[PDB]
């Protein structure tokens, strides 16, 4: 059902700008780093795996944790009580039967209290003015997937475990807009996967092309190339199961001949 | 911080919360205030409030009720609104000796159309369309209000909450159990909606689903493969369903003109896929001489 594909991609698309996180913010924090950001984000896979989220969910709940370390700076002992407010509130919003505020609490295994997720979920909205309904990387690889010929499963498990997989690593992944890292994603999944390239009716929807393509995907090849040694480790494992058709144990291209 | 406000008498309550009509003292404007009580050590900010203020402050529409401020206190929420002076379930019931005039009717349902194709253009669903939702002023302005209900859907749709719209204005595939339901569900609401402002009674009031579901198919005739493909297999579809034959348009709705009987049965085709979206429903010829009319109160 077709008849506002167009105007809802051409509004994600300006959103997706408003909903921007400032690039290098990370410099601007005192006391949290990159790498303790990757140590968050892995650690809600896990709970999005536990409580079976939605992937949508987690993309949400980060996306609103960039946006407010953009502009709040946080202790480090207070990362995992933002983050857990954040999928708290992204639960909320896209999710049918949320996990209560116990829950919350209970995964944080009593680090914070329930007085203190409910002061922060507060503290997040309005920090956030309120503006949850975030245009995330798994909503541009939805739309790119109507576009296969004929439709994959391998090919959309393996480009949301790339797209993933990007949500662990500010750097560089923060500089790229969602709907480049859905289109990077959704490439390389299609490449590795059947031999195909970013197909020509998504050059008419979107308007990028390889060239426009190219950065973000030889970033995504090498964290690709390069994902079982890294540190964080919980998007691959939750990418072994049948549910993702394992592609997480797929073998990565050697290159991309672009 | 509601310190300008000055509350005036309680208006009623939707799906959370509850609203009151008030008064900014210092510009003079009249609002709606719809107070949701927080608390703490409970869930926190309910998501039915979520999702309306998140969704409200994207949807800036003449024919969608504007959020002019959130007032987020540790202990409540106040949304205010622009305020609006009836429902249109209350307009009919004024209106129920008389009837509402042709070109009121028809004005009512283009700008709710327009505001739907909105909602939709937006990504967003508003899942319980119905009359008391729907609210006039003395402009002839019309309304979407409430979106207490409402969710931003992804393209394909992926599975969504399944109770969801009040009963009579509930479509077939949500009352069949299907996967997925989508934009469709809002256009039959309205469908219901534009039948109720001309014969200004309910056109399926049932009391139970199975009642609701027997009511439409003896007003539509009970659906098969070949109107609906893929019908016999949707969850709650039963081969018991006794087989009603589809009554002529012109006795389901009888005052209404050939273009008003052609457009309200695009409106409530069975298939969603066949059925009309808003966007395409504002080039019906029924629309052709639209004006528009105000309502009174
Ligand atoms: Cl007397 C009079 C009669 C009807 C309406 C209103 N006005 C009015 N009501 C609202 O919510 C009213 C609400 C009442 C319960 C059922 C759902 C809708 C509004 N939300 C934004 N603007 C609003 N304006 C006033």
């Amino acid at each position: 059902v077709p008849d506002y594909h167009e105007d809802i991609h051409t509004y994600l698309r300006e959103m997706e700008v408003k909903c921007k996180p400032k690039v290098g913010y990370m410099k601007k924090q005192p006391d949290i780093t990159n790498s303790m950001r990757a140590i968050l984000v892995d650690w809600l896979v896990e709970v999005g795996e536990e409580y079976k989220l939605q992937n949508e969910t987690l993309h949400l709940a980060v996306n609103y944790i960039d946006r407010f370390l953009s502009s709040m700076s946080v202790l480090r002992g207070k990362l995992q009580l933002v983050g857990t407010a954040a999928m708290l509130l992204a639960s909320k919003f896209e999710e049918i039967y949320p996990p209560e505020v116990a829950e919350f609490v209970y995964i944080t295994d009593d680090t914070y209290t329930k007085k203190q997720v409910l002061r922060m979920e507060h503290l997040v909205l309005k920090v956030l003015t309120f503006d949850l309904a975030a245009p995330t990387v798994n909503q541009f690889l939805t739309q790119y997937f109507l576009h296969q010929q004929p439709a994959n499963c391998k090919v959309e498990s393996l480009a949301m475990f790339l797209g993933e997989l990007s949500l662990i690593d500010a750097d560089p992944y923060l500089k790229y807009l969602p709907s480049v890292i859905a289109g990077a994603a959704f490439h390389l999944a299609l490449y590795t996967v059947t031999g195909q390239s970013w197909p020509e009716s998504l050059i008419r929807k979107t308007g990028y092309t390889l060239e426009s393509l190219k950065p973000c995907l030889m970033d995504l090849h090498q964290t690709y190339l390069k994902a079982p040694q890294h540190a964080q480790q919980s998007i691959r494992e939750k990418y072994k199961n049948s549910k993702y058709h394992g592609v997480s144990l797929l073998n990565p291209p050697e290159t991309l001949n672009l | 911080s509601m310190e300008n406000f000055q509350k005036v008498e309680k208006i009623g309550e939707g799906t959370y919360g509850v609203v009151y009509k008030a008064r900014n003292k210092l510009t003079g404007e009249v609002v709606a205030l719809k107070k949701i009580r927080l608390d703490t050590e409970t869930e926190g900010v309910p998501s039915t409030a979520i999702r309306e203020i998140s969704l409200l402050k994207e949807l800036n529409h003449p024919n969608i009720v504007k959020l002019l401020d959130v007032i987020h206190t540790e202990n409540k929420l106040y949304l205010v609104f622009e305020f609006l002076h009836q429902d249109l379930k209350k307009f009919m019931d004024a209106s129920a000796l008389t009837g509402i005039p042709l070109p009121l009717i028809k004005s009512y349902l283009f700008q709710l159309l327009q505001g739907l194709a909105f909602c939709h253009s937006h990504r967003v669903l508003h899942r319980d369309l119905k009359p008391q939702n729907l609210l006039i002023n003395t402009e002839g302005a019309i309304k979407l209000a409430d979106f207490g209900l409402a969710r931003a859907f992804g393209v394909p749709v992926r599975t969504y909450t399944h109770e969801v719209v009040t009963l009579w204005y509930r479509a077939p595939e949500i009352l069949l159990g299907c996967k997925y339901y989508s934009t469709a569900v809002d256009i039959w609401s309205l469908g219901c909606i534009f039948a109720e402002m001309v014969t200004r009674r309910a056109l399926f009031p049932g009391d139970s689903e199975i009642d609701q579901l027997f009511r439409i198919f003896r007003t539509l005739g009970t659906p098969d493969e070949v109107v609906w493909p893929g019908v016999t297999s949707m969850p709650d579809y039963k081969p018991s369903f006794p087989k009603w034959a589809r009554q002529d348009f012109s006795k389901v709705v009888p005052p209404l003109d050939e273009d008003g009987r052609s457009l309200l049965s695009q409106m409530l085709h069975y298939d969603p896929n066949k059925r009309i979206s808003a966007k395409a429903a504002l080039a019906h010829p029924f629309f052709q001489d639209v004006t528009k009319p105000v309502p009174h109160l």
